[PDB]
RNA sequence: GAAACUGCGAAUGGCUCAUUAAAUCAGUUAUAGUUUGUUUGAUGGUACGUGCUACUCGGAUAACCGUAGUAAUUCUAGAGCU
RNA sequence: UGAUUCAUGAUAACUCGACGGAUCGCACGGCCUUCGUGCCGGCGACGCAUCAUUCAAAUUUCUGCCCUAUCAACUUUCGAUGGUAGGAUAGGGGCCUACCAUGGUGGUGACGGGUGACGGAGAAUUAGGGUUCGAUUCCGGAGAGGGAGCCUGAGAAACGGCUAC
């Protein structure tokens, strides 16, 4: 959430209670569009960038798997990587692609899944690119203990009820598989972004 | 929707006279008892629908849960097993 | 570091020093060596200071939230060198500029501000006839 | 007994009183908003017609339209309701209080009238004084009625709070204010702007 | 700018743990049994009249000013406004 | 979509009909056909409808809680138990209510009683294993003198609201 985030930047002494009068002037701009609510919904893969005199962030993982600022360039900044969170499927053509921040982005692509993932740009909404899910594709874990590290699917395992596995080759020790929500896909041979140490 | 399944096999099914269709089914489960390390075990009868019908008594099926149609019903009778001869 | 008479320096550092386009100043810490001598004091480090940064104003600049240590011959602080005496106000806390001079601290009763604003509630109409009212009911 | 009564035509009140049993009795056991007829209630009040607005007995209960009986009865109060203002502490507040009947007795300490139709003679207090209007209408279209300017004219020139006055603050006297719903080009980009 | 009207909050917080012993509740699911102001972003040729006559703006209350009633009440009557 | 046939869409309809800003606020702009407040239209403010959504909730499934049989059968008065139907409410739902059947549950301790018996994360103290504790700046619920009933509103069976006793 962003006051959190801020903070980060700020972090020296006494501000804090005082971000009030840096974001009613407009000075913290999240994605292009004013956001002056510290309740707001982030995930991984916030831009945050601010006005004129500025500078670029993508949001990051340290060892716990809270959000941390990495500087990030001002072209990567243009784009987004946003992980389709929930679908209205199909006919007509009127997809509503919720992410994790709660952007709606319309209308189809010749796929799309829940658990896909969809490349857009910032300000306009509008689709880069449809980076499917699928076995060899880079991937970020987002939750438990095991968050910060990236790794290569080996496998995604389909059961009845739910699937319930996908499994990860990858890791600073060995193997370890996870739920699909955990999974975030951030990488494909197609269109990668990966090229960051990472966590932990 | 379907629920989470527990498997069980029936306790009952003719219990007195004339019964209304459903059967109760018994699970017996051991755990880990602190100090003794030595299990307890804890019975339960749940209350079983039988909306597929075709259910005699003293008869293992599989059960999954569906949306509680009184109170105690939870299980429904999803499949079956069936015996020999 | 920090001007000399017979009685020591008492040296002038700075420290952690960021320069942030949000908050549009310079935040950094005042680590301020006491060898064999007592407090610095509050005038006499916004007097150099000012002149090194170039800022070259005591008023617009604050320093505080001293707090030691046990030993002695040290103090830490924080203070802060603001781009412009108008924009420093906005981002600042009130207890800052209070001190400072730029701000004075207004003393109230809560007894005598709550109640005061249910009274005007109360009343409709001019209501100075009811005073007259009275007198005449008993 | 105490009278607070009303000439809507000036707009002014003051309070008179009639004492008399046989002038007292008129008023007697009559509902509120029936007419009364003014000889009855005095000479000096001829040739008016006095409508019961409503009045307070003694502990200040106020009378309340279509509840009936001669005394006072315990009933609900909601907020935006009569015999009920200055708001409850919260929204949605409702409060059972006493309320007095609409049916007049003797236990009432003033009975309030309204002044339906003027009389033949003046009353001092009431009538033969004046009081001007205190707030003119402040829309476009209710200026029209009133004023009588039509449409093409603009309001604002002749107008001012209850017609053009010019007055004082502390030591300037000298305009007109905003006239709104006064067909503007600031609602017009924005009405535009719809299509 | 005071105030008044409208809007929103006051359901939150804080406190206590009497009752309450599969109950609260915890882990865990289900919601294909549902709702959700706010947040986030999409989304409106429509509106009517035989689709050429047919529709483009109505008033009425508070502040107020004045007049009143009760021993008193988050008390309230009444007029002239708007 | 694992599983909705809902959705999307087709067709005939319902409706004492929902919305589409008259003061559509505020600060500015082109271009001239009668060079005309002519005729256009940007930006975001607050408000508007429907949808996904988020911040959320509330029911519900599995499993788990101290002590006691000097508590062994419990329940069906007036739903107990299940079926069928309906009305209700955001919704399934004995939720209640009609009709219908006669069940449900128990030695794996049910049913009943007691308990500073809130539950939990946790705490104390124990090598360990355990034992004991959990009023507590957190997390979830309950209550706010005792009880019932209800208005408003997204949401309160509110209590520094009401209404009644």
């Amino acid at each position: 959430p962003l006051i959190l985030i801020i903070r980060n930047r700020l972090k020296y002494a006494l501000t804090y209670r005082e971000v009030i009068s840096i974001l009613m002037q407009r000075h913290v701009l999240v994605d292009g569009k004013v956001r002056t609510d510290k309740t707001y919904p982030a995930g991984f893969m916030d831009v945050i960038s601010i006005p004129k005199t500025g500078e670029n962030y993508r949001l990051l993982y340290d060892t716990k798997g809270r959000f941390r600022l990495q500087s990030v360039k001002d072209e990567d900044a243009k784009f987004k990587l946003c992980k389709v969170r929930s679908v209205q499927f199909g006919q007509k053509g009127i997809p509503y692609l919720n992410t994790y921040d709660g952007r709606t982005i319309r209308y189809p692509d010749p796929i799309i899944k829940a658990n896909d993932t969809i490349k857009i740009d910032l300000e306009t909404n509008k689709i880069v690119d449809f980076i499917k899910f699928d076995v060899g594709n880079v991937v970020m874990v987002t939750g438990g203990r095991n968050t910060g590290r990236v790794g290569v699917i080996k496998n995604r395992e389909k059961h009845k009820g739910s699937f319930e596995t996908i499994h990860v080759e990858d890791a600073l020790g060995h193997q370890f598989a996870t739920r699909l929500g955990n999974v975030f896909t951030i990488g494909k041979g197609n269109k990668p972004w990966v090229s960051l140490p990472k966590g932990k | 929707g379907l629920g989470f399944k527990t498997p069980r096999e029936a306790i009952e099914g003719t219990y007195i006279d004339k019964k209304c269709p459903f059967t109760g089914t018994v699970s017996i489960r051991g755990r880990i008892i602190a100090g003794t390390c030595h299990s307890a075990k804890m019975n339960r009868t749940i209350i079983v629908r039988r909306n597929y019908l075709h259910f005699v008594k003293k008869y293992q099926r599989y059960e999954k849960r569906h949306s509680n149609i009184p109170a105690h019903v939870s299980p429904c009778f999803r499949v079956k097993e069936g015996d020999h001869v | 570091m920090a001007d000399t008479k017979t009685a020591p320096a008492v040296t002038l550092r700075t420290r952690k020093f960021m320069t942030n386009r949000l908050l549009s100043r310079k935040q950094f810490v005042l680590e301020v060596l006491h060898p064999g001598r007592a407090n610095v004091s509050k005038a006499d480090l916004k007097e150099k200071l000012a002149k090194l940064y170039e800022v070259k104003d005591s008023n617009c600049i604050f320093v505080f939230k001293f707090r030691t240590h046990f030993g002695g011959g040290k103090s830490t602080g924080f203070g802060l060198i603001y781009d412009n005496l108008d924009a420093a106000k906005k981002y600042e806390p009130k207890y800052r500029l209070i001190r400072n001079g730029l701000a004075t601290k207004v003393e109230k009763s809560r007894k005598q501000m709550k109640e005061r604003k249910n009274r005007a509630k109360k009343i409709r109409g001019v209501k100075k006839t009811k005073a007259g009212d009275a007198g005449k009911k008993k | 007994m105490k009278f607070n009564i009303a000439n809507p035509t000036t707009g002014c009140q003051k309070k008179l009183e009639i004492d008399d049993d046989q002038k007292l009795r008129a008023f007697f056991d009559k509902r509120i908003s029936q007419e009364v007829s003014g000889d009855a209630l005095g000479e000096e009040f001829k040739g008016y017609v006095f409508k019961i607005m409503g009045g307070c007995d003694k502990q200040g209960f106020p009378m309340k339209q279509g509840v009936l009986t001669a005394g006072r009865v315990r009933l609900l109060l909601h907020r935006g309701t009569p015999c009920f203002r200055g708001y409850g502490r919260r929204d949605g507040e409702r409060r059972r209080k006493s309320v007095r009947g609409c049916i007049v007795s003797q236990d009432l300490s003033v009975i309030n009238l309204v002044i339906v139709k003027k009389g033949e003679n003046d009353l001092p207090g009431l009538t033969d004084t004046e009081k001007p209007r205190m707030r003119g209408p402040k829309r476009a279209s209710k200026i029209r009625k009133l004023f009588n300017l039509s449409k093409d004219d603009d309001v604002r020139k002749y107008v001012n709070t209850y017609r053009r006055t010019f007055t004082t603050k502390n030591g300037k006297k000298v305009k007109a204010p905003k006239i709104q719903r006064l067909v503007t080009p600031l609602t017009l980009q924005r009405k535009r702007a719809r299509i």
